[PDB]
């Protein structure tokens, strides 16, 4: 497909928006990460979802600098390669786990009965190894289309882009339907009793940690791709701002274990 | 009924045996925890530190 | 009749508390001061157990100072040791829910207790084959709240029935109940000469108790709240009890009269658990604000903080020897300090 | 760790693994607590010394009932060890219109717990097939009684069974109002109440508590995850 990225009249503001939005992510999921290593003797941070919290910060820290390590790197040199091989591999590994958290929500929400199972090891198995699979299935045959003469990034006009596109294409449904059922359960909710809060606050929590953002790229490819490109670059972009802000400063379990961890410390 | 009086007759009971305990000064009392704690405070391994040689959970 | 039992039971407090009142001149506060303090106490644990399945309430001391045992809601008894964190014996038991442990003197005998109104003792040191029941106890109508062996052959416990029973191993039978009590009764402690035992209930008294006779030795003065644990004296003279009041005193036996109050400003939990030191300078106190504090026993002086419990504590005891102090929490978990 | 203390660390291997696989089926179970005082249903909800215990299957979830036969009117010292229930069942006669009273002051008592103000109570029902002879039939009418009958109009939103007249259903829902109004008094964290209504030799029970424990761990997961 055409990519219709930005000819004229959207280049500009657009990598200095890149490098301001990857500087704060960055930031803001460092501090998250320091966090939740303090915060790990306590007992209310032992359940499975801040496991998986940990890892999707990681993979999409890692992620963030080394595409910011990316842009500052010539074309056509061994190392551009390997880091694209890398660049692909933690972006779907990212996804997958997104996919894990969004199973985990499904079997916390509509199955309640049988939520505590200790499953582990399968959910490892999910979000590691199946990035791993596709890479290994895409490199046994596709092994030229790992860079490109503009800059060292995986081809479009190759036609191996299905080692992404179809997974962001199934996380994304996957995502929209699972998101669908949970407004639905928490509208029935709310009803039995202020309407818009609710679904607003419910739907803005959800947003930047599932990956339901990415509806865009799809637009953006093909389509009158004028005004949206600034959003897909604006919001996809500050998920490291947004998952602090709305899962380290706001949750409730973490500011009573801070405080506790707090007064532990100043106790002795 | 008589369990009310037999209760009566074991409280006064009680009671009068309350009346004799040959009660004593208290200074004395607190004389011998002062030489209970004084005289037995060296081989207490919690008020005063211990080295870690003569210790089991080094 | 009854209108003169009570006219006749305000004239003889009243004298009994003159008495009280006339035997003291100079409380504990007034007499050591000289005397340099502790000083600050850095104590940290060596090691965590958190072997545990649920909250716990009881634990106690070996004679060796080797095992101890715990109990939670999962219905397992565990005998535990320390040296080499391990473990020797789980004991399941019909019912889930007890309140109560206690180790013999002869590391031989174990019993539990709880809700189910049922004394079950443990033979740990089978003949030949595995450890199984060895004599239930039943006679009391209430739910049990604590036990302690006082020989190999009889033991002592308290119930929910607002008595207190001693109770023979030969033929089970109650030998000599223990009645003068209204509200429930919910600490017991023994001393080390085998005659005299004391208890605390919650209508705000403590009973002195002799084993032999079954006759109430000594009354004692309120506590504003219900006693939730007490302890004894080393050298059997002087006891430390709790309450809800958030407050802790020590009362002696000879004198019977609260000599030290133990009250802070901040502190506004209650006390859960009383024990004591071997030399008998260092008292320790399980509070509810969901850690331990240490407490100066010659004065009124807090000696430092043993925090780092997640949860409200339940059992605290301290090692014959006096080189080491366990507690329990409600997350299952097991802290030992040296 | 000489030659002398390998076999501990097995024994301790194997009392784990004991533990780990015990730790399954407690978690796998939902323990409940049923109240109530005497001339309630009891043993015929039951029928489907310190302590009883009774156990079903619904729906392949295990469940675990409570109750006590021993202890005294004294309700407190003891209820602190019922901190970790699913929810409290509640078994009210309602078929005698007298010793009402004392059961809603109890039901207050047990609601406005301040250690207990995590749990949910469930508002269970009985004796359905004694109070419509004695309704029907005015020789104890509920005004005397409850002088507000009067100022009573049978809610919108009912589901009324067929073949009753309207005073059965609003005997019904008079009840179920009364006990419920003090509830919304106090509250408004992690806990709500569930009146139900319920035959003596039914079947239903165990589908009701089913859907109620759903709903209860529905509200307290969405709490869990701010979403809600
Ligand atoms: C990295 C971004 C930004 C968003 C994303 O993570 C991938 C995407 C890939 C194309 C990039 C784009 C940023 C702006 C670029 C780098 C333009 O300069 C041309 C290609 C664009």
């Amino acid at each position: 497909v055409v990519p219709l990225e930005l000819a004229r009249g959207h280049q500009v503001a657009l990598s200095s928006i890149s490098y301001v939005g990857c500087s704060l992510s960055v930031l803001c999921l460092v501090a998250t990460l320091v966090t939740f290593a303090v915060l790990s003797s306590v007992s209310t941070i032992r359940n499975q979802r801040y496991h998986i919290h940990a890892n999707l910060s990681f993979a999409v820290l890692v992620a963030q600098v080394l595409l910011l390590i990316s842009f500052r790197l010539e074309p056509g040199t061994t190392p551009c390669q390997v880091m694209a091989v890398l660049l692909h591999y933690f972006f779907l590994s990212a996804f997958a786990w997104m996919l894990v958290e969004g199973l985990h929500l499904y079997s916390m929400v509509i199955k309640v009965f049988g939520s505590e199972d200790s499953k582990h090891r399968y959910y490892y198995g999910m979000g590691w190894g199946f990035p791993l699979l596709i890479c290994i299935i895409s490199l046994s045959f596709a092994m030229d289309s790992y860079g490109t003469s503009n800059n060292c990034w995986l081809s479009l006009a190759s036609g191996a882009i299905w080692a992404f596109v179809a997974p962001a294409l199934f996380v994304i449904v996957v995502n929209i339907g699972i998101l669908i059922a949970v407004t639905r359960v928490i509208s029935q909710i709310s009803a039995d009793n202020s309407a818009f809060k609710l679904t607003a606050k419910a739907v803005a929590v959800l947003l930047p940690i599932l990956g339901t953002s990415w509806v865009f790229g799809v637009l953006a490819v093909n389509g009158c791709a004028v005004v949206f490109q600034y959003m897909f670059a604006t919001l996809n972009s500050l998920q490291g701002l947004f998952i602090f802000l709305f899962h380290c400063l706001l949750n409730s379990e973490v500011r009573a274990a801070f405080k506790h961890k707090t007064k532990v410390w100043s106790l002795t | 009924n008589t369990a009310s009086i037999a209760q009566a007759r074991k409280l006064v009971e009680q009671l009068k045996m309350e009346a004799n305990i040959d009660r004593i000064k208290v200074s004395k009392a607190a004389a011998d925890l002062m030489a209970y704690c004084e005289a037995h405070a060296k081989e207490d391994p919690l008020l005063t530190p211990v080295p870690a040689s003569e210790n089991p959970f080094r | 009749e009854l209108d003169q039992l009570r006219q006749e039971a305000e004239q003889l407090k009243n004298q009994i508390r003159d008495a009280r009142k006339a035997c003291a001149d100079a409380t504990l506060s007034q007499i050591t001061n000289n005397i340099d303090p502790v000083g600050r106490i850095q104590m940290r644990t060596r090691r965590t157990l958190r072997g545990h399945l649920a909250k716990i309430y009881a634990m106690h001391w070996g004679t060796d100072s080797r095992l101890l045992v715990s109990a939670s809601q999962d219905g397992k008894l565990i005998i535990w040791d320390s040296y080499t964190t391990n473990k020797v014996h789980a004991i399941p038991l019909r019912s889930s829910w007890v309140m109560t442990c206690a180790y013999a003197p002869s590391g031989n005998y174990v019993a539990c207790g709880g809700l189910d109104n049922i004394c079950s003792i443990y033979n740990l040191k089978t003949r030949e084959g595995n450890v199984r029941v060895s004599r239930e106890l039943a006679g009391h109508t209430g739910y049990l709240s604590c036990c302690r062996f006082l020989d190999d052959n009889q033991i002592v416990t308290s119930s929910g029935d607002t008595t207190c029973a001693l109770w023979d191993i030969e033929t089970g039978q109650q030998t000599t109940t223990f009645t003068g009590h209204t509200g429930d009764v919910m600490s017991l402690s023994l001393a080390p000469d085998t005659r005299l035992f004391v208890s605390g209930a919650c209508d705000a008294s403590a009973k002195l108790w002799d084993v032999r006779e079954g006759m109430c030795r000594q009354t004692f003065t309120g506590h504003e709240s219900d006693i939730n644990a007490i302890c004894f004296f080393p050298n059997g003279n002087a006891f430390a009890t709790g309450s809800d009041d958030a407050t802790c005193r020590l009362f002696d036996l000879r004198a019977d009269q609260e000599l030290m109050t133990y009250s802070h400003d901040n502190i506004i939990c209650g006390i859960t658990s009383v024990s004591f030191s071997k030399s008998g300078r260092l008292l320790l106190a399980g509070y509810d604000d969901f850690n331990c504090n240490v407490w100066d026993a010659l004065k009124a002086d807090r000696a430092g903080v043993l925090a780092g419990h997640d949860n409200r504590v339940s059992c605290l005891g301290v090692t014959d020897d006096g080189m080491a102090v366990a507690t329990g929490s409600w997350d299952s978990f097991l802290k030992i300090w040296n | 760790l000489s030659a002398e203390d390998k076999a501990a660390v097995e024994r301790s291997k194997m009392i784990e693994k004991q533990l780990q696989k015990d730790k399954q089926v407690y978690r796998a179970t939902h323990r409940l607590l049923l109240l109530g005082a005497d001339n309630s249903g009891k043993s015929t909800i039951v029928k489907q010394s310190g302590i009883f215990e009774t156990k079903f299957q619904v729906d392949k979830v295990n469940f675990h009932m409570f109750d006590v036969g021993a202890q005294r009117d004294e309700r407190r010292k003891w209820i602190q060890c019922f901190n970790d229930v699913t929810a409290i069942i509640f078994v009210v006669d309602s078929s005698d219109y007298n010793r009402l009273q004392e059961a809603l002051n109890d039901f207050k008592s047990i609601w406005n717990n301040r250690w207990l103000r995590t749990i949910s109570v469930i508002l269970f029902l009985n004796k359905q097939d004694l109070l419509a002879e004695k309704v029907l039939a005015g020789k104890s009418k509920i005004e005397d009684y409850f002088p507000e009958f009067a100022r009573y109009t049978t809610p919108e939103d009912a589901t009324p069974e067929p073949g009753e007249d309207p005073r059965v259903t609003r005997a019904k829902y008079f009840i179920r109002d009364e006990f419920l109004r003090i509830s919304t008094a106090s509250g408004d964290g992690r806990h709500y109440c569930y009146p139900h209504f319920t035959c003596s030799v039914d079947t239903e029970n165990a589908r009701r508590i089913f859907n109620d424990c759903r709903d209860i761990i529905q509200r307290m997961h969405l709490r869990q995850y701010e979403l809600l």
